[PDB]
């Protein structure tokens, strides 16, 4: 079963391809209406594979240097193994001299096709957590932020290093535990500083970065005594907030102290940048913050210059290997559009709420420090992803939280998609859910090898090696099996990230149908000029419905949203696996009534019954709608069956979705009526068939 | 006292009793009202009638004033209006001329004024030459500023090694309630090394905040509040910082000091309000603006070849003056620090410098207790803020040169960001128009200041002097000590302006030309009675630290000696230049036993010569700021056991700070005489008995200005050179 | 300036 | 939006208490004294004057005038609310001896209460004239 094939391979290898049977010819290596790509999750969790304490046993062929994998032909009596990417024959290292078929190495069993190695070289490096706190907020918000940061301090490992940077009009770099005076270095929020400058002005451990076990008591008291920015805010003005300078100082600090080691810059802001480089909005309240409508008519003189400042900090932190998180909670916009590249280039988080004093932020913030079965954080640092492909496979590029290392080789394609031109990428921050998208190009069973070297939260260096293989299409029957190996869910998300990438870097809503119509004409069934005869196989049947919700989603219709919300939505889509990505594009809807147990229903106005309860799960919102008749012991169980089921998913999802309890004639019933229903799906499908049976 | 004295025949000219200032030749009722000569005196009590007569006398005409001196009693007038002249705005004084019983003639511009509707001759403004007014609203540029004290500390590695910060913070803790002011008093603190450290003080926080400004080339204020805090409201918060400060920089490796930028930050902190800035520096500034090059110090061999090295601290001082900010400099350096440039911060802001050479908490107990006593006076004496002073004289006389720590605005308005009671000033005058019409001239100084209680007050001193037309009457009224003080101030300016040679030559020629002019208007060296101490006091000027030549003196020593000449009152300039030498091992009952139970001995003053000493006894030297008790190698056993508390000469302690109070009448006599000496002045002078043959305290010897040396003439050799040039 |  | 506060006796314009901090001040402190000289028994007890970009506000209660100057954008309702509690505290334990003092600024120590109250109006966290008539 191709379904069993797709499901079992994502479970084991953390990968899902648009096509599972690949082009066998250069004649039609161009034929792909949807490119050969993969949704790769490098740190995909799975019930307990053995941590392999070897050295990964590399292929001695210079450029190749692939990892020993189950696709390699072995010879246990000649003590040789043949690499599957270049056919050069290797000799087993001394420690493998006593291997046999009765007891073979783990990296050769096909069950261990995705395997993790532990490389203990020398002294581990401690983790680094740098808090960057805004003090221009209300006391309710600032107090709750202080309490949240104090809690996270009690979860950090005893050896981890901690620093504190507070900023208002000025920027303070705090020197912890210094006698009984508690000093700090104050900088103007009106000018930027390089790493070299900051090193000279400030003078393994530091005065500014000290272990938790030796500092937690002093840092807890300091965090609890933080007060708002002492500078008054005149009437009709915003506070002078120097977000861009405080971040460039946090980046510059770690850059000259602990470069090339896992560190997490956690910036907490309660408003937009109003001063200095990176400024987002003016300081007078009468001028509102930029909107999407203000952006296109060119009434936003701060976007281009503000984005350029944070794009430079993003590339600075990503080159050094450090992570930038953005926790923004305010009632107005905050500047995510200008600062998006910092948690996008690095693997940093981006949390967005109305106030730090809500259950929404507090619970979301402590899920950052969720530990596994051994008491260690579910986060990795300094991840280097290298991809080894067969001679006939070339890498066009990657779309996701990563940065190119500008490494060249025979596996690099000439036409680059997203961040291409390399067979190696750096992911400063990654979690078990981090999912990249790699687009390939052909120029059986060719094999693609994923090698991810990262720093574990324990400090150990680790290498995850995933080797996959997909059958070369049989030259006698290709286009029939190629259509059979199509993954409509994976391809839709892979095509979706292509659309968002060029929209976020620009019409995009003219490239989408061209591939949908061409896909209809190639893998569909129809008589010419007969739209009623058009139809799709079960392999492609869900694809147009997937692309219908995509072109109308908030990911591409940026209006009716603020620029910060559009950047926030696009942020989480570029990082999620397939399962959660489908939820974003097409929210799942469950119905609750007396007539039967809970059951999924269609996302159409026809599912809205007066005597029924609906649970719409957008990834960003859990919404419970009460029908008009329902609105007005087991109708309690009808009014809590969604609450119970919503409660379980309202805990697993890292960015805790917003919870809505609305009704017919409710204020927030708008959220249900928008994503439900160029007009409707029926009209969309009929217009599609009239063009697929039409000119080619 | 009309006699003529032969200096070559006397050689014992110095009297045994203290020198009293001359009494001007005025009518008995005019002199009875004259100002106290310690507040205001003149070089020539008989004013020359013409500039030609003044030029013939070859003596300098000028005034020396101590206007803010602490007084026993002060008349404070509260009248609804201040009565001033309608032209030169001269305050009505005891030396005016009433004619129509409601019309008075101004004694400075001769204009008749309406006596305002407020017997007017009984009015206290006409019966007291020194008086203080309550300034009305028109004498205020702004509401009275509060008392603001900002303390700036050097915390480099060299400064930490001196240990000065331990005693300074202790003196502040001891005298925190004694700082002048009311509830409006504000206090602040700044420390620095290569970076500037501000200290915020709030009760809402458990500990003070040390805010580091590291941009040396662009200083700023890191916090809008809580850096200059209210003293009595934040008393406990100020006390905790003063206890913690000497403990923060123990392990400091910072060796460079950025004094300039630190002063720039301190000026910005006080720019809104103004006040007193207390700067404590221990080494040469080497980082940032105001950096000063090192210099190789002179020795006894170097020729006479002092000026500031930069104008930074001079420009910065003028900016402080424009904001009513005064800067007091405490230099506790052990090496060259270019005080010739650093002193500019206090000269042009009406501050004063305090020099403690080679201060160390463990190695120099003399400087340790000297700093303790001087800080006691510095933190407890009265103070006036945002002050100006004007000096008026009778028409025909003109002030042409000002001496002291201030900034001379145009129209000869002396700006004084702070006025302190230990400051002295000098002025040089000339007869611009002949005083033919007048017989009396007057001089009036007015000090407008804001008290530490927030009251605008005006302190006025008025002096009246007669006019003479004969060269003999000019010489008969000469004040030798005042002439010595004015020549010292003129010689200091000559040094910067020209060279130390010209300064030394102008001092010698002042004795030559005056006595040669005297001689040409009458064998040996004949001088009038009023000038018998003139060559002696000038020789004393040429031998002390300011102008001496073949000494091993260091640069910062000479600059500080010149700073004291420009800033001290005349009494302490004379006490320093010509100390008083008494023999104290044989005190008896010829003294001022007048003051109750105490009997205070009054031994005769001895001329400064080793020939006057004796290995059989002990000699105390009053140097003004210090009392050195020399003990001869063969001092009698009575003085050792009954005064020193020691059995033999060998057992006197290496540095002996003070005598013990023992239960002997000999001890009671000497403690009386020393107590009586110290009660005459504000900075308590430390008495050291360590002058001994082997204590390397040959400072005492340096003061015997009459003996010769391998680099200077003796007093006799000086008189012989004077006579040779007089009869040339 | 000043009227002192 | 910045400030200037003066308390004076209406009869002779005698200053009682004030408060100023810079970081001009001269031209606006003079115009303040011009007003204290012109005010008398027939002046309005509550008025607002506007000098150029800045704006004067004052009240008169029991022969004592409470003047404040601020940037014209400062809310007028807050300017008068600031003058009343000043009058409330000043008149409570200084109003008995106001018509007896003779020295200027005989209540400089009211500086402390002024600046404390002053902090609580400049941080957001009746007649109209143009100050040219009376002068
Ligand atoms: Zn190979
Ligand atoms: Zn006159």
């Amino acid at each position: 079963t191709y379904l069993e094939f797709i499901q079992q391979n994502e479970e084991r290898d953390g990968v899902r391809f648009s096509w599972n049977v690949w082009p066998s010819s250069r004649l039609e290596a161009t034929r792909m209406v949807v490119p050969v790509a993969a949704l790769f999750t490098p740190l995909k969790e799975r019930p307990d594979l053995p941590p392999i304490q070897y050295e990964p046993v590399l292929c001695s062929r210079t450029t190749c240097r692939a990892v020993l994998n189950p696709l390699c032909q072995v010879d246990y009596r000649a003590k040789l193994w043949a690499c599957n990417f270049c056919y050069q024959r290797n000799q087993f290292p001394p420690s493998y001299a006593g291997i046999s078929e009765l007891n073979q190495p783990a990296e050769l069993l096909p069950q261990f096709s995705s395997i993790e190695y532990v490389v203990l070289r020398g002294p581990q490096m401690p983790l680094i957590f740098l808090y960057v706190v805004d003090t221009c907020m209300e006391d309710e918000d600032l107090q709750a932020l202080k309490e949240s940061m104090q809690m996270s301090l009690s979860l950090l490992p005893p050896t981890a290093l901690v620093g504190l940077i507070t900023f208002g009009r000025m920027v303070q770099v705090h020197e912890l535990g210094c006698e009984g005076i508690s000093k700090s270095y104050v900088f103007r929020g009106t000018k930027d500083l390089s790493a070299k400058q900051l090193q000279e002005m400030l003078g393994p451990s530091n005065r500014f970065l000290q272990p938790v076990q030796k500092i937690d008591m002093n840092l807890t008291d300091l965090l609890g005594e933080l007060q708002r920015d002492p500078w008054p805010v005149p009437q009709g003005k915003r506070p002078l907030r120097s977000s861009g300078v405080a971040l460039s100082i946090a980046v510059g600090l770690l850059e000259c102290t602990f470069p090339n080691t896992g560190a997490r810059i956690m910036m907490f802001i309660g408003g937009p940048a109003t001063q200095g480089p990176g400024m987002v909005v003016g300081d007078e309240l009468k001028t509102p913050i930029r909107s999407w409508h203000d952006i296109d008519k060119d009434n936003a003189k701060y976007v281009k210059k503000g984005t350029k400042h944070f794009e430079a900090l993003a590339n600075r932190a990503a080159t050094t290997g450090h992570v930038i998180d953005i926790y923004a909670c305010a009632l107005d916009q905050t500047g995510l559009l200008e600062m998006k590249c910092c948690p996008n280039l690095t693997g940093g988080y981006m949390v967005m709420g109305d106030s730090f004093n809500t259950s929404l932020f507090k619970q979301t913030f402590q899920r950052v420090f969720t530990k596994d079965m051994h008491g260690q954080f579910k986060m990795g640092f300094g991840g280097t992803l290298e991809i080894k492909t067969s001679r006939e496979i070339k890498i066009s590029g990657a779309i996701g939280p990563c940065v190119s290392l500008n490494s060249k080789g025979p596996c690099v394609s000439e036409n680059e998609i997203g961040t291409g031109g390399t067979c190696q990428w750096k992911i400063c921050g990654l979690s078990p859910t981090t999912t990249l998208a790699i687009y390939f190009e052909v120029v059986g069973r060719g094999a693609i090898q994923f090698v991810t070297q990262y720093q574990h939260s324990s400090g150990q260096r680790r290498i995850r090696v995933t080797t996959i293989a997909r059958n070369w299409a049989d030259a006698q029957t290709q286009i029939q099996n190629i259509a059979a190996s199509f993954d409509q869910e994976a391809a839709a998300i892979l095509m979706a990230r292509l659309a968002i990438y060029r929209a976020e870097t620009e019409d995009v809503l003219r490239w989408l149908d061209r591939q949908l119509i061409r896909l209809c004409q190639k893998f569909g069934e129809y008589h010419k000029d007969d739209p009623s005869s058009f139809r799709f196989s079960e392999t492609f049947s869900l694809y147009p419905q997937f692309m219908f919700h995509l072109r109308r989603s908030s990911f591409l219709q940026v209006f009716n949203n603020s620029p910060d919300e559009s950047s926030y939505y696009r942020h989480h889509f570029m990082r999620q696996d397939l399962t959660q990505s489908l939820i974003m594009i097409q929210p799942i809807l469950y119905a609750y009534s007396f007539s039967g147990p809970p059951e999924p229903v269609l996302l159409d106005s026809s599912s809205i019954l007066a005597d029924r309860i609906l649970l719409m799960d957008t990834f960003f919102q859990i919404l419970i709608y009460h029908g008009e008749t329902i609105a007005q012991e087991n109708f309690r169980h009808l009014l809590q069956a969604p609450v119970d089921d919503a409660q379980e998913i309202l805990h697993s999802r890292f960015p805790m979705p917003r919870y809505i309890d609305t009704e017919h004639g409710g204020s927030q019933a708008r959220f249900l009526l928008s994503k439900v229903n160029d007009v409707s799906l029926q009209v969309f499908m009929d217009h599609l068939k009239k063009l697929a049976v039409s000119s080619a | 006292g009309l006699r003529v004295v032969n200096l070559l025949q006397e050689r014992n000219m110095l009297p045994s009793t203290p020198l009293k200032p001359p009494v001007p030749n005025l009518h008995e009722d005019i002199q009875k009202l004259n100002c106290n000569p310690e507040l205001f005196r003149c070089t020539l009590t008989s004013i020359p009638q013409t500039q030609a007569l003044l030029n013939k006398a070859k003596l300098p005409l000028g005034l020396l004033l101590h206007p803010f001196k602490d007084l026993v009693q002060l008349p404070v007038v509260t009248s609804s209006t201040i009565v001033r002249c309608r032209s030169c705005r001269t305050y009505i004084n005891p030396f005016v001329s009433f004619l129509d019983q409601r019309r008075w003639k101004c004694n400075l511009c001769y204009r008749v004024n309406d006596v305002p509707e407020e017997e007017p001759h009984r009015r206290p403004e006409v019966q007291n030459a020194t008086i203080e007014f309550m300034a009305p609203s028109e004498y205020m540029l702004r509401p009275p500023q509060p008392p603001v004290y900002l303390f700036v500390f050097d915390v480099s590695h060299n400064a930490v090694e001196t240990g000065y910060l331990n005693s300074v913070c202790q003196s502040l803790l001891d005298n925190l309630d004694l700082l002048p002011g009311n509830t409006r008093t504000k206090i602040g603190f700044i420390t620095f090394d290569s970076t500037i450290h501000f200290y915020g003080l709030q009760e809402s926080l458990s500990q003070p905040q040390m805010l580091i400004v590291s941009d040396i080339e662009d200083v700023f204020i890191p916090m809008p509040e809580n850096l200059l805090v209210n003293l009595n409201e934040s008393k406990e918060l100020v006390q905790d910082l003063l206890k913690t400060l000497p403990q923060m920089f123990t392990k400091t490796l910072e060796t460079q000091s950025a004094l300039g930028p630190a002063l720039q930050a301190a000026f910005k902190l006080m720019s809104p309000t103004g006040g007193r800035m207390s700067v404590f520096q221990t080494q040469l500034p080497t980082l940032g603006v105001g950096a000063l090059k090192p210099r190789e110090e002179p020795n006894h061999r170097s020729s006479a070849k002092m000026t500031p090295s930069t104008d930074f601290y001079k420009k910065l001082a003028l900016d402080c003056s424009g904001q009513q900010v005064a800067v007091d400099l405490f230099l506790l350096s052990g090496q060259y620090s270019d005080l010739a440039s650093l002193g500019c911060i206090s000269r042009y802001s009406a501050g004063s410098v305090y020099y403690y050479p080679s201060y160390h908490h463990q190695h120099n107990p003399v400087q340790v207790q000297k700093l303790q006593k001087e800080l006691q006076r510095y933190l407890t004496r009265k103070i006036g803020f945002e002050a100006v002073m004007r000096i008026r004289c009778t028409k025909g006389l003109s002030i042409h040169t000002f001496h002291g720590n201030f900034f001379v605005r145009s129209t000869d308005l002396l700006s004084l960001p702070n006025v302190n009671p230990d400051a002295g000033y000098a002025v040089q005058m000339s007869v611009e128009e002949s005083l033919t019409d007048t017989q009396l001239v007057s001089f009036q100084s007015a000090l407008l200041y804001t008290s530490s209680k927030g009251e605008r007050r005006i302190r006025v001193h008025t002096l009246c002097l007669p006019v003479v037309s004969t060269l003999n009457d000019v010489f008969l009224g000469a004040d030798v000590q005042a002439i010595s003080g004015l020549l010292a101030n003129m010689a200091v300016d000559r040094s910067m302006t020209a060279s130390l040679s010209d300064a030394r030559d102008a001092l010698v020629n002042a004795v030559i030309d005056s006595l040669s002019a005297y001689r040409s208007s009458v064998p040996g060296l004949m001088v009038p009675f009023s000038l018998r101490l003139f060559p002696l006091f000038v020789l004393a000027l040429l031998k002390q630290k300011s102008f001496q030549t073949g000494t091993n003196a260091r640069l910062d020593e000479r600059i500080f000696a010149m700073c004291q000449v420009k800033n001290q009152p005349l009494v302490y300039l004379m006490l320093t230049t010509h100390p008083s030498l008494y023999r104290v091992d044989n005190l008896s009952d010829e003294g001022a036993l007048n003051i109750s139970d105490r009997t205070i001995p009054q031994p005769p003053i001895l001329q400064l010569s080793v020939e006057k000493l004796s290995r059989d006894g002990a000699f105390l030297m009053d140097a003004g700021s210090v009392l050195m008790l020399w003990v001869g190698k063969n001092c009698t056993q009575n003085f050792l056991s009954q005064v020193l508390g020691v059995q033999n000469y060998a057992s006197i302690p290496q540095p002996m700070t003070d005598l013990p109070e023992l239960d002997t009448p000999e001890s009671a006599r000497i403690i009386a005489f020393i107590s009586w000496l110290r009660e005459q002045r504000p900075f308590f002078p430390i008495l050291y008995v360590i002058a001994d043959e082997s204590p390397m305290k040959a400072n005492f010897l340096q003061n015997m200005i009459e003996d010769r040396t391998e680099s200077a003439l003796s007093y006799y050799e000086f008189l012989l050179h004077i006579q040779q040039q007089v009869n040339k | 300036t000043s009227i002192i | 939006m910045v400030l200037l506060t003066m308390i004076a006796r209406v009869a002779d314009g005698l200053p009682l208490a004030a408060s100023m901090q810079e970081d001009d001040l001269q031209q606006y402190q003079s115009q303040a004294k011009q007003l204290f000289r012109k005010l008398n028994e027939q002046s309005p007890t509550r008025c607002t004057l506007e000098a150029g970009a800045m704006t004067f506000h004052y009240i008169i209660e029991q022969g004592v005038c409470y003047l404040v100057l601020c940037e014209a954008a400062f809310p007028k309702k807050l300017a008068f609310a600031y003058l009343e509690d000043l009058h409330s505290e000043f008149d409570e334990q200084h109003g008995k001896k106001v018509p007896t003092v003779s020295r200027p600024y005989s209540f400089i120590e009211f500086d402390t209460f002024i600046q404390k109250t002053k902090k609580l109006y400049i941080d957001s966290r009746i007649m109209v004239a143009n100050i040219e008539e009376v002068l």
